[PDB]
RNA sequence: UGGAGGUAAAGCUACUGAAUGUAUGAUGGCGCCGGCGUACUGAAUACAAUUAAACUCUGAAUGCCAUUUAUUUUA
RNA sequence: CGGUCGCCUCCUAAAAGGUAACGGAGGCGUACAAAGGUACCUUCAGUACGGUUGGAAAUCGUAUGUAGAGUGUAAUGGUGU
RNA sequence: UUUGGUGCCCAUGUCGCUGUGGAAACACCUGGUUCCAUUUCGAACCCAGCAGUUAAGCACAGUGGAGCCGAAUGUAGCUGCAGUGAGAAUAGGAAAGCACCAAGC
């Protein structure tokens, strides 16, 4: 998949990170960015699984980037087990995601093949997909 | 002596040759610093005694090492474990030593083609650096057991390289 | 770089801050400074950043062995009545007729 | 529960006068140090008594 | 069912010494009396500030608490009883 | 203080360098072979 | 009103750490002949924007203690 | 029972501080007769240059950066004569 | 006030450069010539003087450049749902300023 070389801490609160839209609002490198209607934890599998059927259904010449990469860790519990001894086990690393944050940003290659490409990444992403223009 | 000579007629030579805003941005010597770096001490050469024995032979103050600038593994000390001995060289002591630096050991340098190796570092400094400690006859190759010179270093109090270069040119040190 | 003078400025600026500090009620400050020719001192009151009085070659007491270079200005600060000072030790050294001037001061008065 | 200071007593009363913090690495030996004394009323070397 | 659980780590909130603003600006302070409480010597004391065998800020003679940013950046924080008036 | 150091003169034998300074005390006049112009390049 | 926070928040080339094209691109993959740029490891900055309770260059309101006019009650 | 029984470093814990948690981050059960005091002196580590081994670091002489060195600690801040 | 002492606010004022005044004082310099000191000695430290100097030590104008600070609105925060108002960015600023003593006055 695509993952981080650490993490800050082994195991990060579930934090409420209530106010706004921290960094990026926007695409550094790009010219088309697969931005979310809301912001919270998601994992490493649909950020790949979004990301390669962007680049499959777009053409070559245009580059890629991801801006926003998994930086801290999740905490998950199994199931099936009485609650109580604080939390749960380290897994997969998290991407934060907040309310205007951009995943993937992409250039050079036909805008409405962009559109269609992060429509159907949000297909294959647990949010809505949210299309957005070209900044810096 | 060399001191009174020098400074009445070559530092006054220098000074009107590159003229300045006044005579005192002449080629200025603080000290002259004598070195034996001697880190395999620690590590059973000849207990330190090497450097501080040849160093007091061709000293004017009394001689203090220094401690480490680091402590490394390859070469053992901690914590100070002074290496080698240090002597600095003030008063009549700098031109009573550059006397016999110039006149007796220029000659003695087995690599003597023209002193020039451009060892300033832009800094106001010329550093010195002979792999031969047998320069002077002040010393006898009996201390130390292995390949040794020593980093002497001429210094300026206004960080000019070329006023040290002037004073190299002017006395009989050949470039 | 350094020109031998702001090592002693550094030097004597830090100690008279300190000794000035050892005291908590603030007596008047006299400051010295060795020059080369003579010796100069002056009662810098750290309370307005003002001088009440000085003693050198130009001020009183012609150049300095000559310890009333000392003497003029205890008499100058014992008309002050801030005596028990909150006696710099100096960044010169002291030593020379700075030992004659220090002095002179707590024969004249100022008692620290 | 176990001990770093020392009870150290005047070489004049054997009173016992002090208990103060006591390097034990260091300075495993009893400490005599000139501190004051009461029934005396003066500075007097102390020592270990105990 | 209930036959053994998970163990609990050593991370409980730590609790230390009361510390924070003991006297504020305004206010008549007298000596003796604990002004601040820190551990580690990082806010310093001014004028007229005792400090004791454990970081502790009090007052060496009576006056008013006053906190001051000072430095190349106001950044420095320096705690002193000024003179005032008993 | 380093322990006293003395007037030392010197003489040369293909160079004849005569020079009275200050040096290291275990000796009063230098006589050697090689000082001054003896050095195949001293000169300059 | 005074004090300072460091919560929220922008930002993290203002630091702690992951992160990206761009700049030198050493340096090692890889060959080359002490010589050489590297398919790539690629430092950190110039530049580019990031992520974050245990990150704070900054940075509030609120809150907090003191402050003075002040009101309740015989507590 | 797992885990626990004394104490401290960060925060969630909502800005004085504090702040609950079967909340996640580390440990301690001490260390100096100097690491106390007085006084005087005294600094960055690093990095760089050029240099006897000495190589990247020792080594000298500097420049350099002005706190990322150090300061007893776990972590915190703090500390520029 | 020219110029010597340095307090005091900070990165605007931190740095860098163009330079300027030094005539007395000042700094270097003359030397280790004693007092004094070097954790090592004339490098300080001490002496007792200035042949010399504006370069540096001192001070004085500019260099808005590196760099500082970063205005208003808005913006999150905030939390009667608008203000409240950050940050951050821009404008612009600042090349220091705040005084005494002392001689050149």
């Amino acid at each position: 998949m695509l993952q981080p070389k650490r993490t800050k801490y082994r195991k990060p609160h579930n934090v409420s990170y209530e106010g706004k839209a921290k960094g990026n609002s926007y695409v550094a490198f790009g010219e088309y960015g697969l931005v979310a209607t809301k912001g919270n934890w998601i994992d490493a599998r649909a950020i790949e699984s979004a990301r390669i059927a962007i680049s499959k259904c777009l053409g070559k010449t245009g580059k890629m980037w991801i801006r926003i990469f998994p930086h801290m860790s999740k905490t998950k519990k199994p199931l099936e087990v009485r609650m109580g001894s604080g939390k749960g086990n380290p897994e997969f690393w998290v991407a934060v995601v907040k309310q205007g944050t951009v995943m993937f940003e992409v250039a050079n290659i036909p805008e409405s093949q962009m559109i269609k490409a992060l429509t159907r990444a949000g297909h294959k992403l647990p949010v809505t997909w949210k299309i957005l223009k070209r900044e810096e | 002596n060399l001191k009174a000579h020098y400074q009445k007629t070559i530092a006054k030579e220098l000074q009107k040759s590159f003229a300045f805003s006044s005579i005192m941005q002449v080629p200025r010597l603080e000290k002259i610093v004598i070195n034996m770096g001697v880190g395999d001490a620690i590590r059973d050469s000849k207990f330190l005694e090497s450097a501080l024995n040849e160093l007091h032979l061709i000293s004017g103050q009394k001689p203090v090492a220094t401690k480490a600038k680091n402590a490394i593994s390859t070469y053992k000390l901690r914590a100070g474990q002074l290496i080698g001995c240090k002597v600095t060289l003030r008063g009549e002591r700098m031109w009573a030593f550059l006397e016999k630096l110039i006149y007796v050991a220029l000659p003695r340098v087995r690599d003597f083609r023209g002193l020039s190796l451009k060892s300033f570092d832009g800094r106001g400094n010329y550093t010195i650096g002979i792999k031969e400690q047998i320069i002077f006859p002040e010393i006898v190759y009996d201390d130390i057991k292995r390949i040794r010179g020593f980093d002497v270093t001429l210094v300026t109090s206004t960080n000019k390289d070329s006023e040290a270069l002037a004073l190299l040119r002017a006395l009989n040190l050949p470039l | 770089m350094k020109t031998r003078t702001e090592q002693r400025r550094l030097r004597h600026k830090r100690i008279v801050k300190k000794i000035r500090a050892t005291n908590h009620d603030n007596r008047v400050v006299l400051m010295v400074i060795k020059s080369l020719n003579h010796i100069s001192v002056q009662a810098w009151d750290f309370s307005q950043n003002i001088v009440l009085a000085s003693s050198s070659s130009l001020a009183l007491k012609l150049k300095n062995n000559a310890k009333l270079v000392g003497q003029d200005i205890a008499d100058k600060l014992v008309k002050l009545k801030l005596t028990n000072v909150v006696f710099d030790t100096g960044g010169s050294k002291y030593h020379g007729r700075i030992a004659a001037l220090a002095e002179a001061a707590r024969e004249r008065g100022l008692n620290f | 529960a176990v001990k770093r200071s020392t009870r150290l007593g005047c070489n004049d009363c054997r009173e016992i006068n002090y208990l103060t913090f006591k390097n034990v690495k260091k300075n495993p030996e009893k400490l005599a140090l000139n501190k004051f004394c009461s029934r005396c009323r003066k500075v007097v070397v102390h020592k270990e008594v105990k | 069912s209930k036959k053994g659980v998970g163990s609990t780590k050593n991370g409980r909130d730590s609790h230390a010494k009361r510390l924070g603003a003991k006297k504020a600006d305004g206010q008549m302070i007298r000596t003796g009396q604990i002004i601040y409480r820190q551990r580690g010597t990082r806010v310093y004391p001014g004028v007229n500030v005792g400090l004791g065998s454990d970081d502790t800020l009090f007052a060496l003679s009576d006056g008013l608490v006053k906190y001051q940013k000072f430095g190349p950046k106001q950044g420095k924080t320096r705690v002193s009883v000024v003179k005032h008036k008993l | 203080f380093h322990f006293p150091s003395q007037s030392v003169s010197f003489k040369c034998a293909s160079c004849s360098n005569s020079f009275t300074i200050e040096s290291t005390l275990k000796q009063k006049e230098i006589t050697i072979d090689i000082c001054g112009k003896c050095h195949p390049f001293y000169i300059g």
